[PDB]
């Protein structure tokens, strides 16, 4: 029962078995091969079925470069499909797309067990009957775009704003309160930036709470394509049995349909609109539906979005869109000022700020803030061309809180400690609340402006501002 | 001084008039253009996708 | 049997997706945007069967409020046009509108309703 | 062997139209501008080869500078979008600034560096 | 054509001098023929291989040891689209260009070619010289800075512009209008017998125009004149 090579084109590898012994969908293959003579080169591949033709004739798609391929060759049968060892062994090590270690710690023994990649999602029995509401420790998150348990988050950003901070300080904050564990992976991003981030996570320490897949922008469209399952199938075990809370970090979810685009072309498929694949939003509801909240457990994700030439009607945006909850948004201009993290106060937006889940209070407190910062931003050109003066007494004093709140709504962070001997804070959503009330309400109007910068709980304010004398 | 001053605000009514004359002028002229280039980009769009599935 | 039903359906757009995907896999000659020639046959075909009965037939009545999703806010696409030169009337909602934070946020200057007048009560009409 | 290494690529856009010529005598599918579908992948493998090594594999390094030409200053088509997105920055020139006295004609406003400051001596970075 | 041209200058080592009439309709012919040979079609209909058969040609027009070969080439442009593959594909091949406009041709402005848009190689400081590249450097700043100003000028007029930018556009149109010029063959339709003028001559009209010599003549007695000593004349005559 094995197979011959017929044809080659590419990334694409026709497979003929005997009759009755067809393998089924999915299912992997394995060439290996060595050298007869000098004209010949040693193979080693992966193959997936793809496709079932009719005279016994199986069509695949490779998992890494297919030179050197002969016609003739011989192909086993493994019977299952691709398997990738599951468990507490996976903490702090490195995988590519098999499931293979990458870095020099050693091999994984055999006897491990291992799950399959393609699993079906949950039913409607399973799902949770409300919505909850996941704290993390940020106060501009708590205050402006609140996360629920389960849902999705989509980020906007370029380099240089602080997202690998950002990203580790969630990762500590999550582990040190709910004692999670977070999974990243990487689709189609830099190798550079990959290393980066990398020793950015051994200098921190935070690795030992992470588990990482590499799949990157060198490897071939089928490669890229099964890292996202991969880290699923990585992150879904300890939502099954140890029933915690994970995050899943998703680097770029846009190189996961220009991939599926690109192999559909050899496939023998009709072109659509834009010349996608016909099966997008099928191929992406699969992906997308098995992050879900159950009664045992839940997951969440905060995927990075990346927009082609900033037009919102492309298909694989339009297609993403639909399963965001909240959006967070970088601003360079903020991250200059020396304001950290840097989030836009306006830009991002959550389905969750509503008075039925958050509060009455919490309603009425972010919608004057936001307001606030709203009347503020429009004095912005008059402010700087015809100066303080000629304002009214209404637009300074609005100016004069605008001020505050914007250096109040910044933070010091765990991990930031390394390079400047401040501990860090972790605030709660009532003492923030209560802070912002009572800034509001205007009780520290006669406090410094440089009093606010950096200090955590309200309380805070009032011992720096002690400690400058005042 | 009074003459002057009534002078001065007709004027300047009139200048904003013929402003708003101006550029309600131009509108109809960037429409025109807009529609030739909405039709040019189906016409592409179509033949694309028609020649691609021909291949086939 | 003589009773009123109301009916809504939460995506059109989707069900057309999905047609033009089947029609695609089946190798059927494509049209613009890749939709299959008879797209405005399957709309048209659903939504003909809302209708008032007259008093011989029993008198039933049936109404339909299907939702149609835009990008970017545009209304010359495909669907939506073939949509609206079914449909009686439509109603706006305004993205601006809805982030300010208005709720609804209906658009007055677009909205219409081809029925309206003759479906309303002597005090709500005066 | 542990050198250093500068290369420079005068043309992408032609390789691109040459390797769719190719593509099209050898009776493949066509995509959108009748390109093929992998270009960004025949991009991608030929700019992720320049890298620098680590102090086991000898401390090697290698830098390139491919260059893409527009036509009347649009910078969304369908060639400069694949290829920006896979360097590290970009650089502009433009004839306004050009044909002002100003030369060279680089955009400071526009022009993005995503790995300086490390590549700066202290004295010019202070 | 070509391989009559190439043999005085390969066996006989003479200099050479060659026209074209219209090098588009060659690649419009290989359009038309390829459909029939079974290639399957390019963008925009055209055929797969038109960069390599209009290259093959370009190459073979060379100047060599032997001798010199110069030519001159007419391109034409379909539906005035300056980004038709065909036009954009024979930008690498030239050495200096010469473009043509509608919009200033309709302003009966001859033989209407676009300042900004032509260039050439030979503009250099070692190969013209100091004043000339200054002074064509000079006007085409004042050029661009003109163009930069056509938005405020169409909506709120020359009223709300400060004394710098009337200057500058009162001598722009100076220059925009000297640079036309009258032809001899012109001549059997309008009666003006035409003039030829020299490089120095035009540099030092253009130098004078410049400084501000001749800000208070009318702007009309600068179309069609030839040499600046013939603007003074004219005006004089119309009653200046």
């Amino acid at each position: 029962t094995r197979g011959r090579v017929i044809q080659v084109m590419g990334p694409v590898v026709d497979v003929k078995f005997e009759n009755g012994h067809l393998p089924a969908i999915y299912n992997a293959l394995k060439i290996q091969h060595k050298a007869r003579n000098e004209n010949e080169v040693d193979i080693d591949l992966t193959l997936e079925v793809a496709l079932h033709l009719g005279d016994d004739t199986v069509r695949t798609i490779a998992m890494a470069s297919t030179d050197g391929l002969i016609r003739g060759m011989e192909v086993i049968d493994t019977g299952a499909p691709i398997s990738v060892p599951v468990g507490e062994v996976t903490l702090g090590r490195v995988f590519n797309v098999l499931g293979e270690p990458i870095d020099l710690e050693g091999d994984i023994p055999a006897d491990a067990r291992r799950d399959p990649i393609h699993r079906p999602a949950p039913k409607f029995e399973e799902l949770a009957t409300e919505v909850e509401i996941l704290e993390t420790g940020i106060k501009v998150v708590d205050l402006l775009a609140p996360y629920i348990k389960g849902g999705k988050i989509g980020l906007f950003g370029g380099a240089g704003v602080g997202k690998t901070v950002l990203i580790q300080e969630l990762i500590h904050n999550i582990a040190q309160e709910h004692g999670g564990i977070s999974v990243f992976a990487g689709v189609g991003e830099r190798t550079r930036e990959g290393n980066d981030l990398y020793h950015e996570m051994k200098d921190s320490g935070v690795i030992s709470k992470t588990a990482m897949v590499f799949g990157q922008m060198n490897e071939p469209p089928g490669a890229r394509m099964r890292v996202a399952l991969t880290g699923l199938t990585m992150a879904e075990y300890f939502r099954d049995e140890q029933g915690q809370d994970v995050l899943l970090f998703i680097d770029n979810i846009f190189r996961f349909t220009q991939a599926g685009s690109e192999v559909s072309a050899l496939l023998g498929r009709m072109p659509s609109a834009v010349g996608y694949q016909p099966t997008l939003a099928t191929e992406m509801g699969q992906l997308q539906e098995r992050i879900t909240s159950t009664a045992k457990g839940s997951i969440t994700s905060i995927q990075a979005i990346y927009v082609p030439a900033d037009d919102y009607t492309d298909p694989a945006p339009a297609t993403t869109f639909s399963h965001l909850d909240a959006t967070t948004n970088l601003e360079r201009k903020l991250a200059e000022m020396g304001i950290y993290p840097a989030v836009d106060p306006l830009a991002s937006t959550s389905r969750a700020l509503a008075p039925e889940i958050v509060g009455e209070e919490h309603y009425q407190v972010a919608r004057k803030v936001q307001q606030t910062l709203q009347r503020y931003k429009e004095l912005q050109d008059i402010i700087a061309i015809l100066g303080m003066d000629e304002l009214s007494d209404e637009d300074k004093l609005v100016v004069h809180r605008a001020r505050r709140i914007q250096f109040f709504l910044s933070q010091n962070f765990h991990v930031a400690e390394q390079f400047t001997g401040q501990p860090g804070s972790y605030v709660p959503v009532k003492e923030t609340v209560r802070g912002f009330k009572e800034i509001l309400e205007g009780k520290y109007d006669h406090l410094p402006e440089d009093a606010f910068r950096l200090v955590g709980r309200i309380e805070e304010v009032v011992e720096k501002a002690k400690a400058m004398g005042v | 001084l009074l003459d002057a001053k009534a002078s001065e605000h007709a004027a300047r009514m009139t200048a904003m008039k013929n402003a708003t004359d101006n550029a309600n002028e131009l509108i109809r002229t960037l429409t025109l253009s807009y529609n030739r280039a909405r039709q040019a980009a189906i016409t592409q769009e179509i033949t694309e996708i028609v020649a691609g599935a021909n291949a086939l | 049997k003589g009773k009123h039903v109301l009916v809504v359906y939460d995506d059109l757009s989707k069900q057309a997706a999905a047609y033009r995907e089947l029609s695609l896999l089946l190798r059927r000659p494509p049209g613009r945007e890749a939709y299959p020639g008879d797209i405005f046959y399957l709309h048209s075909r659903l939504l003909e069967r809302a209708a008032k009965l007259s008093d011989a037939k029993g008198g039933g009545s049936l109404t339909a409020l299907p939702f149609v999703e835009t990008q970017a806010g545009d209304i010359s696409a495909y669907i939506p046009t073939n949509v609206i030169s079914i449909t009686d009337g439509q109603i706006f909602l305004q993205s601006d509108l809805f982030f300010s934070g208005v709720r609804p946020a209906i658009n007055a200057g677009l909205s219409v309703s081809r029925v309206g007048g003759a479906a309303q009560i002597k005090a709500m009409k005066k």
